This record gives structure tokens, C-alpha cells and sequence, in this order.
């Protein structure tokens, strides 16, 4: 939790100060990856740049398999604006 | 100039006539003057010094163009403070 | 996300002041980066002052275009600067039905002096370290039926507020070899 | 003609060393200058000087009177 | 001026405009004249 | 009639549909009448 400090003196009237106490949990997996945050419309290729390690700093061989995609439009359909746009076109890639 | 409910303010200057027909060089000219201006007055009660100079600082104010405007309060300053100071980011404790 | 406004200028409110004097030149500093917060190399970008373009100035391959609009003979009052990045090679897929290049305006006020002198301090927007005195800088018009014809010497005097403690104060004076204008700098001691 | 300038900061801090800049100019005999920070009771010292040639622009310290509630007060 | 239906009067000067905030030594001011005045060319055109 | 959906007629099998409004101790001047198909089941794209 967030544990509070509380001071009273003889000039001061309160010395609040704050914690930030955690559960010391290990999950034993941890990914980086860095998005670019931000694509123009006229780029073809996206990078994706992922690692990961274990607690101890430990490289961990597996599959790595990233899937993006999104929606189209979404007018709203019927009385608005029925059939719109696909299921978003989702691609896919797998690597080691 | 206002601290703690005191205004510390010296009265506003006389309020000059907007009909006073007055020569320059040329033509026959009338005075007036905007709302809004700057001036040392303003450049001042800013940084919060007092002045008690007799040479002229303040802005001549014709009647009817008067300050007005009720309270013009932008953002008034651009400041980096606050609280919280954290987004959702959990980076769990990962190290020993 | 994905964005579609590839190029974007704003203006710098460190820099820009919002009065401005006769007689002293009015600094319009643009930064223009585009995406994700890159600069730019050379282009050109158009400085209109009311409803006319006059500047056409290019940037300086860090995208920190400046631009000096002469304030001479200005007694209006609103004076609404506006500047834009217009070239019709850029890729501009607006969203939100608004304008269709890169755009920013500013609106400025009129600084008021009686007999006719304007002080200007051209600011700092770097930190200032410890134990070093800094050359901040000042501009000046003094015109004529001002100070006095046939005195070529003017002073003036100096105040540092640190924080409600009148501190570091001087007296700096200026011989006048040209006629009315010039810069004159401040040997101001920044300390602990 | 003599034209003067005060400078002093509109929230004195009570208990701390402040400073006050003067800055007579334009007379031309000597002359007797006098700052007093008017409290309830008591005068302050800040300026009792003879002034010597014009351009005197003098500024020194001077030590307010501890307070407990913020209160108005003159400067002459 | 008007002689057998003949003018001969130079056309009137250009009208400025009420709203160019000119400024003299003080204040602020906008330029306005009194429809009826008199200058040198009404102490002419009526000697003729 | 003004504001208020009053009739809601079904139509006769070849789009002719007939309805009467009832005019009596109607003391209006304009009168405006509007018909629309309301069913949240069928396709309007519209365009303009
Ligand atoms: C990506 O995942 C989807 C899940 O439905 C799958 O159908 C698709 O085949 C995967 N991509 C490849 C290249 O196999
Ligand atoms: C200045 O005056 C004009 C007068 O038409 C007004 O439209 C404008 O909003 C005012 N303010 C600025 C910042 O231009
Ligand atoms: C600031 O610039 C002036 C320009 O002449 C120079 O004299 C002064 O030494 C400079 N101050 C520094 C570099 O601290
Ligand atoms: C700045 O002031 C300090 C304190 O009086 C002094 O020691 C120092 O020499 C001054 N700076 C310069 C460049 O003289
Ligand atoms: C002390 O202050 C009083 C006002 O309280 C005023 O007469 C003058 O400033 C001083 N007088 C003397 C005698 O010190
Ligand atoms: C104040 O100014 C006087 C002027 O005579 C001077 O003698 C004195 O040293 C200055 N400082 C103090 C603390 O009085």
C-alpha cells in the first residue's frame, strides 16, 4: 500500500510524506519492446524491436509471434450505416 | 499588490472627456484609448515591486474604454507543478 | 498511432514576447518538426502579418526559424501574427475538417510610452549555471524630445529579484555613438 | 528638478534581511534624504543620509520587525 | 465659380478614413473635421 | 400532422397508402404534413 508520514512540531503543522510499499512479486518472464508511438500513413514497413529475460538476466529462447491489426470505420449499421468497412484486415508473424 | 485582502493599490487616475476636440499638426483629432495596453504600471504589479516615482508611468484612460472585461484570466503562467506525477506503467519491483 | 498531420509548427512560448514596441524590431522564433519530434532540413515558411505574406523565410536545418517583422510605424493594436508552412509537395491528410497546411497564429499587444522610449530584454530559455556571470542582453529606442538633444550619454539602472530580496543591483551607462538605437549588455553576476 | 525612485517589494517577509534601492537624481545642491519603514509604534532607519553630488542611486539593507499576522504598513 | 452653367472647379480632395489611430505626443487619437469651417479657399471662391 | 407521429398506416401491397387525417376544429393557417418509413431494419446510406 501507501504508507503516510505524519510530523507535528512546535513551528511546523504537518510533515506529510508518502510510501509506495509493494509486494516484492518476481514474475519470472519480463518483454521489452519500444513501439514507435507514432506512424505516418506513407511508411510500409513497421519495426518491432522485442527482447525479454528472465528474473536474473537470463536470455530465454521460445516462439515470438506478434499479430496487429484494427477495425475500419464503424459507422454505427442499420438505420445508420449497415455494411461497413471488413473485420479489419488482421495480419500475423511467428519468429524464434 | 493583493496580499492577504489588502490591495496596497493607490486610486485610478482621472478619466479624461472623449469629446475634447484637440489640434496636432494637421487634422482635428479626438482622444481615446483601448482597454487593453501595456505599460510600465503593468510591467510592474507583475514582478510585485512598488514605485513611488512623481514622473508619469501609467496609462492615460479616456472615459467610455475603460479596463472592463470582468476578470481576464488566461492559463496565467504555464506551470509544471501538481501531484501524482505517474501514469498506470507498472514496472513491478524486478530486482533484487 | 497513427497519424496523419506529417509536418507541424508551433511557436516557442519562451521567446516571442506578447508586447511589442515601436521602433523595435518584433522576433518571431517558429519551431517545425514533423512526426515524432524530428527537425527538419531547409524550408521555407511564410510569416503573414495581417492578411499579407511579407517574410518568406527559410529555417536554419534545426527548425528554429526566426524572423525579424519591422515594428516601425505600427499604431494599431491587435496585430495578429500568423505564420504557415506552405508548400504543395507536403502530405497534409487533415481529420477534423480544418485548415489544409500547417498553421499558427499569435496575438499580440501594443506597449505604451509617452514621450517615445521602448526597453526591450531579449530573454533566456537555457538555465544559467552557478559561478558564472552571464551577458544577458538588452535593446533600446530612445527617440528624439526623450532624454535630451545634445547629450549622447544615457543610463540605465538595473534590479535583480531573487525571491522578495532586492539583490545584485547596478548601474549601467551607454555613450550614444550612433544616432538612436544599438544593444547594450549586462554584466549580470548569477551566484548561489 | 529632482525626480526619486523607490524600490522595495510589496510583501515584506517578516524576520529577514530585505533590501531597499534608492535612486535621486537631477538636484543639484546637497541635500537630506530620509527612509522610514512606519510601523504600528516604532521608525525604521533605512536611509539618514546627506546626499553628495547628484546620481544617487544607494541601495541598503535593513531588518523588519517579526510579526505574527500579516499587516499593512507605510513606507516614507 | 459657377459661371453660365460652367463649374470650373478642381474635384473635391480624397476622404481619409475615421478609424487611423494616429499618435501625437499623449493619448490616442482618431482624426474627425466639422463639416463647416473655414480656410483660405473659402476666403477665396467668394471673391472669386 | 405538426410534431407527433399520429397515423402509422401500413401500406397496401403495391405502396399506396392511404390515410385520412381528421381536419375538423383544426383552426391552424400551415399545416405542415410529413411522412417518413421509420424501420430499424432497412439501409440508408445517405451520401449529401
Ligand atoms: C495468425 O493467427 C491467426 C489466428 O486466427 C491464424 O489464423 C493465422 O494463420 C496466423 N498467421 C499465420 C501466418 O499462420
Ligand atoms: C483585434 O481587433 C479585431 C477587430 O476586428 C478583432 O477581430 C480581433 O479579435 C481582436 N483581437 C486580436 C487578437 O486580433
Ligand atoms: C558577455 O558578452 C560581452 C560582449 O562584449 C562580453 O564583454 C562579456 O565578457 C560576456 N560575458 C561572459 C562571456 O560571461
Ligand atoms: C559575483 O559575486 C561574488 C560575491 O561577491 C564575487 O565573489 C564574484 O567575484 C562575482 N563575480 C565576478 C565575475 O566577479
Ligand atoms: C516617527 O514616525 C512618526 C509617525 O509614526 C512620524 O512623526 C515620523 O516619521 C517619526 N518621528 C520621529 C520624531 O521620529
Ligand atoms: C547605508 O548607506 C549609508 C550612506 O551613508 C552607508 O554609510 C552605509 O554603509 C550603508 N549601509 C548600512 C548597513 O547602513
Amino acid at each position: 500500500g501507501s504508507y503516510t508520514i505524519t510530523a507535528e512540531g512546535e513551528s511546523c503543522e504537518s510533515a506529510r510524506q508518502g510510501f509506495t510499499v509493494d509486494e516484492y512479486i518476481l514474475p519470472r518472464f519480463s518483454v521489452i519492446v519500444d513501439p514507435p508511438n507514432t506512424i505516418s500513413i506513407l511508411d510500409d514497413i513497421l519495426t518491432l524491436n522485442v527482447s525479454a529475460i528472465y528474473t536474473y538476466g537470463q536470455p530465454v529462447p521460445g516462439s515470438v509471434t506478434i499479430k496487429c491489426c484494427r477495425e475500419a470505420s464503424s459507422y454505427y449499421g442499420r438505420k445508420g450505416n449497415c455494411f461497413k468497412g471488413n473485420r479489419g484486415i488482421c495480419t500475423n508473424i511467428t519468429g524464434e | 499588490y493583493n496580499y492577504g485582502g489588502f490591495n496596497l493599490e493607490e486610486p485610478e487616475p482621472p478619466c479624461e472627456d472623449p469629446n475634447t476636440v484637440i489640434f496636432c499638426k494637421g487634422r482635428y483629432y479626438l482622444p481615446v484609448s483601448s482597454s487593453t495596453e501595456g505599460d510600465t504600471y503593468q510591467n510592474l504589479r507583475r514582478v510585485g515591486l512598488v514605485l513611488g516615482t512623481s514622473s508619469k508611468i501609467r496609462k492615460p484612460v479616456v472615459c467610455g474604454m475603460e479596463a472592463k472585461f470582468s476578470v481576464p484570466r488566461k492559463s496565467s503562467g504555464e506551470s509544471d507543478f501538481g501531484s501524482s506525477l505517474s501514469n498506470g506503467h507498472v514496472e513491478t519491483l524486478r530486482k533484487n | 498511432m497513427i497519424t496523419s498531420q506529417l509536418a507541424t509548427l508551433i511557436f516557442d512560448y519562451d521567446a516571442l514576447k506578447e508586447f511589442y514596441k515601436r521602433g523595435i524590431p518584433y522576433l518571431v522564433k517558429v519551431i517545425l518538426t514533423d512526426a515524432n519530434d524530428n527537425p527538419m532540413a531547409n524550408e521555407q515558411v511564410e510569416v503573414e502579418l495581417a492578411g499579407k505574406t511579407i517574410g518568406a523565410v527559410l529555417t536554419d536545418k534545426e527548425g528554429r526559424a526566426e524572423y525579424a517583422i519591422d515594428t516601425s510605424s505600427f499604431v494599431q493594436e491587435n496585430f495578429t501574427v500568423v505564420v504557415s508552412y506552405e508548400n504543395p509537395h507536403q502530405c497534409y491528410y487533415t481529420e477534423w475538417e480544418g485548415p489544409d497546411f500547417p498553421t499558427a497564429q499569435h496575438f499580440v499587444m501594443r506597449f505604451y510610452s509617452e514621450t517615445g522610449s521602448f526597453l526591450d530584454i531579449q530573454g533566456s530559455s537555457v538555465e544559467l549555471n552557478c559561478g558564472q556571470v552571464h551577458n544577458i542582453s538588452v535593446r533600446y529606442i530612445l527617440s528624439l524630445d526623450g532624454m535630451g538633444e545634445g547629450a549622447t550619454t544615457a543610463t540605465f539602472y538595473y534590479l535583480a529579484m531573487s525571491r522578495a530580496k532586492i539583490v545584485q543591483h547596478g548601474q549601467r551607462d551607454v555613450h550614444l555613438n550612433q544616432s538612436k538605437s544599438g544593444l547594450f549588455n549586462i554584466g549580470l553576476n548569477v551566484t548561489s | 528638478k529632482v525626480q526619486y525612485a523607490l524600490t522595495i517589494p510589496a510583501l515584506l517577509k517578516s524576520g529577514e534581511t530585505q533590501r531597499a534601492c534608492v535612486n535621486l537624481i537631477g538636484y543639484h545642491q546637497p541635500l537630506a534624504l530620509s527612509v522610514v519603514l512606519e510601523h504600528q509604534r516604532v521608525n525604521i532607519s533605512i536611509f539618514s543620509e546627506k546626499v553628495q553630488p547628484p546620481h544617487y542611486f544607494k541601495c541598503n539593507k535593513f531588518m523588519v520587525p517579526t510579526v505574527i499576522t500579516n499587516a499593512p504598513d507605510f513606507v516614507t
